[PDB]
RNA sequence: UAUGCCAGCUGGUGGAUUGCUCGGCUCAGGCGCUGAUGAAGGACGUGCCAAGCUGCGAUAAGCCAUGGGGAGCC
RNA sequence: GUGGAAGUCUGUUAGAGUUGGUGUCCUACAAUACCCUCUCGUGAUCUAUGUGUAGGGGUGAAAGGCCCAUCGAGUCCGGCA
RNA sequence: GUCGGGUGAGAACCCCGACGGCCUAAUGGAUAAGGGUUCCUCAGCACUGCUGAUCAGCUGAGGGUUAGCCGGUCCUAAGUC
RNA sequence: AGGGAAACGUGAUUCAACCUGGGGCCCAUGAAAAGACGAGCAUAGUGUCCGUACCGAGAACCGACACAGGUGUCCAUGGCGGCGAAAGCCAAGGCCUGUCGGGAGCAACCAACGUUAGGGAAUUCGGCAAGUUAGUCCCGUACCUUCGGAAGAAGGGAUGCC
RNA sequence: UGUCCCAACGUUGGGCCCGGUGAACUGUACAUUCCAGUGCGGAGUCUGGAGACACCCAGGGGGAAGCGAAGACCCUAUGGA
């Protein structure tokens, strides 16, 4: 279990009206190769969602704060806002 | 719509027919209903 | 407006039904004439040579 | 677990759209298995059923401008859409100032102050469209 | 001659006609009026017959709704047949 | 030696071919009117379960009589 | 000043229509469609249902227009191989 | 649309919650014509569905339309027999 | 009575519906019939027959289709806005089915579209396309004219908030 | 005033790669062509040379006198209207 800051930067490649979404992408796949985890295994807490979606679908905060946690037998984790 | 009380019977003999050929014709026949309507793909007569 | 599909949509209008005499859903509920059989028109049942080959 | 149909009943039997009803989360189970409207009325009593209260527009925004528009603001040129013909009309003001006008005359005249015949006169010209306001007419009275 | 009373009509709804407001359904000939099929099913089940509510059916044919008397019981009735 | 060409082998696909015929086509002989005593035709019903065909008509794949027939039938 | 006329004006009110883009589409969403622009919108107005006029005949403020995707003579079958 | 969860042999699109959105003469409510059971329930996924499907206007089986006072029914219109 | 968890209000303005009047127009004159009223009251009995589900549309209708087309009526008084049944935003209500998704800062090229220095129609058959102007108030307004009009001519100024 | 000088950068949806679904047009045969010539005078296929290792992806369309439609022009028919 960590505090990680996660850069949300290249959602901005993504089309505009849909950077919310690639944003809870961007995400999985950061904590995925961060904590050594399959995508699969991750799993976001809504707090993390509606943080993201907090402006509506097309504004994206650039950053975030996310507290981690890493365990189970298969291996997993847990994330939520901080 | 407003339906006779004779079109009214025909459109229930109609639905009556499009039911299915009984199981039992199945295996006394030993091996369709040729007049199976769709009320949308098909049309009925008035 | 077109004569084809755009034209097609107005058409809710019922004229021709089963007819009483014959089953033949050719009633015209309007004419109240069978253009079928000729009932509402003639007592006779409708009936032409044309309907069939000449020699036949 | 599909619970459509107890969607519809539950926005029945709480007389709302189906868009308002709650059903709780933790109790799929046992609102799926609510096949008669009696099942779901239990189920609301049980608060596992509930309706989102609706929404009603503030006027709160709306209201202060009233206040400034009663008081005569906000009604410069640069606010002003319709000619002013629309934001007034004329026939309907001109039926304002002659019934005031008239009435005027007429409580003058059952008073005393005013004979048949200075009324009638002043009555003909108010007709006439003599006087602006009442005030006018009454400036007009007092020679 | 054709009869009045074909058959009873026994569904879920039916019985819950019966046991909540003594009414009975039938399947009935589609040429019988309320009278006659009130008629009919006093001297049939010999019971008082009160209200009789028809419909022409997408069957083809007439369901009709009979409320017995106070002083009949549907639910004993129906029990018999 | 990949992509691939030609012929064949095993297995498909397809339904030709051969064989078969409860259907046709044509000829010949016989026969030949029905209906208000409501015909022909149609509609809707009618079966334990019955959608189609056939039959039948609220007595609804059937009722009665006489003769035939026969240990099966629905 | 009053009054409130008008085959009157503005108007994507409803509703009717369609100047240009020679845009999009052109094995289409569509055998006549889509978008913007554009015209009419109290009247010779628009519109629903009912009803009448039938093929060398209708109907036509006339374009040989329209009479069920068909018209300088409909459609079906027959004449007919 | 997204995050969690539910059901299931199987879930991007079947259901719940949250968050995010779309429609305001309509993407809402009642209905005429027309359709004809498409309505409701249970069980299903070979068929139909612009992918998938546990879903459905699909398949199987049942069920559902209750009137002295709402229509028809009555009257007559253009007009028809 | 009913309904509501509860309270279970009182006044006012503007007033669709509905009621009732006044005016004007016609080389245009705006149905008919059944029926009802006229013509009281009690109690009782009778009131049969047919329709009744559902869709009513970017999937239930017509268009071969779950078709971006076509298809009548009433909801024309929900809030802000403003002249407004206009735009834009928002309720009630409906929906995520104008139903395939995943991925590449996601190249060329195409469809829609935003921004372009200086020049300013040189482009082109042609300003085609795009743009310029714009609402409201005040000032002011030519030729011509059938005296109606031309006219919002043109041109000029103003516009928020407290 | 990006119509133009003279084009640039950006936005959204496609285009490209992946999962699933999955048509049509067209097809005498052969076919890696190019330059000349020849030929019913407008040849990938004949002749002479030149060039040419096979296969695949993306592209804009030079050629196949490309595909689509037994030329709507013209003439001819002891044709039609
Ligand atoms: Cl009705
Ligand atoms: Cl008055
Ligand atoms: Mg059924
Ligand atoms: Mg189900
Ligand atoms: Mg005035
Ligand atoms: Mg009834
Ligand atoms: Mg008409
Ligand atoms: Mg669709
Ligand atoms: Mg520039
Ligand atoms: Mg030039
Ligand atoms: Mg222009
Ligand atoms: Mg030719
Ligand atoms: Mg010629
Ligand atoms: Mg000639
Ligand atoms: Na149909
Ligand atoms: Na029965
Ligand atoms: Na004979
Ligand atoms: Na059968
Ligand atoms: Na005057
Ligand atoms: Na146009
Ligand atoms: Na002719
Ligand atoms: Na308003
Ligand atoms: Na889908
Ligand atoms: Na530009
Ligand atoms: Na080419
Ligand atoms: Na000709
Ligand atoms: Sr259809
Ligand atoms: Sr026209
Ligand atoms: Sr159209
Ligand atoms: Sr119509
Ligand atoms: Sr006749
Ligand atoms: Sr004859
Ligand atoms: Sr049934
Ligand atoms: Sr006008
Ligand atoms: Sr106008
Ligand atoms: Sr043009
Ligand atoms: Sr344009
Ligand atoms: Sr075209
Ligand atoms: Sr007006
Ligand atoms: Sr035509
Ligand atoms: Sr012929
Ligand atoms: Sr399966
Ligand atoms: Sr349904
Ligand atoms: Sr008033
Ligand atoms: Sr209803
Ligand atoms: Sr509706
Ligand atoms: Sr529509
Ligand atoms: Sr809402
Ligand atoms: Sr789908
Ligand atoms: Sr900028
Ligand atoms: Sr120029
Ligand atoms: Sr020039
Ligand atoms: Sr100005
Ligand atoms: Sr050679
Ligand atoms: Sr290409």
């Amino acid at each position: 279990e960590r505090v990680v800051t996660i850069p949300l930067r290249d959602a901005r490649a993504e089309p505009n009206h849909k950077r919310a979404d690639k944003a809870m992408i961007l995400i999985r796949e950061h904590l995925a190769k961060h904590f050594s985890v399959d995508e699969d295994a991750v799993r976001l807490d809504p707090s993390i969602n509606e943080a993201a979606w907090a402006r509506g679908r097309a504004n994206t905060p650039s950053k975030i704060r996310v507290r981690a946690a890493r365990f189970e037998e298969e291996g997993e984790a847990i994330v939520e806002a901080e | 719509g407003k339906k006779s009380k004779a079109t009214k019977k025909r459109l229930a003999k109609l639905d009556n027919q499009n039911s299915r050929v009984p199981a039992w014709v199945m295996l006394k026949t030993d091996r369709r209903n040729h007049k199976r309507r769709h009320w949308r793909r098909n049309d009925t007569d008035e | 407006t077109g004569a084809g599909t755009p034209s097609q949509g107005k058409k809710n209008t019922t004229t021709h039904t089963k007819c009483r005499r014959c089953g033949e859903k050719s009633y015209h509920t309007k004419k109240k004439v069978c253009s079928s059989c000729g009932f509402g028109k003639s007592a006779k049942r409708r009936d032409y040579e044309w309907q069939s080959k000449a020699g036949e | 677990t599909d619970l459509s149909a107890q969607k519809r009943l539950a926005a029945d039997v709480l007389d709302v759209g189906k868009n308002r009803v709650w059903f709780n989360p933790e109790r799929q189970g046992d609102i799926a298995d609510a096949i008669t409207r009696e099942d779901v009325r239990e189920l609301v009593d049980e608060g596992a059923i509930q309706a989102k209260d609706k929404k009603g527009n503030s006027r709160g925004r709306a209201r202060e401008r009233q206040k400034k528009r009663a008081y005569g603001h906000q009604k410069g040129a640069g606010s002003r859409k319709g000619k002013a013909g629309a934001r007034q009309n004329s026939k309907e003001d001109w039926e304002s100032r002659i019934r005031a006008q008239r009435t005027k005359l007429r409580e003058l005249r059952d008073e005393g102050t005013l004979s048949s015949s200075q009324y009638r006169d002043l009555y003909d010209k108010a007709g006439g469209g003599e006087f602006d306001s009442v005030a006018d007419l009454e400036r007009y009275i007092d020679a | 001659s054709w009869d009045v009373i074909k058959h009873p009509h026994v569904t879920e709804k039916a019985m819950n006609d019966m046991d909540f407001q003594n009414k009975l359904q039938f399947a009935v000939d589609d040429r019988a009026s309320k009278g006659e099929v009130a008629d009919a099913v006093e001297e049939q089940y010999d019971v008082t017959v009160e209200q009789v509510n028809t419909q022409n059916t997408m069957d083809g044919e007439k369901k009709a709704v009979v409320r017995l008397s106070e002083d009949d019981d549907a639910q004993e009735v129906a029990s018999r047949i």
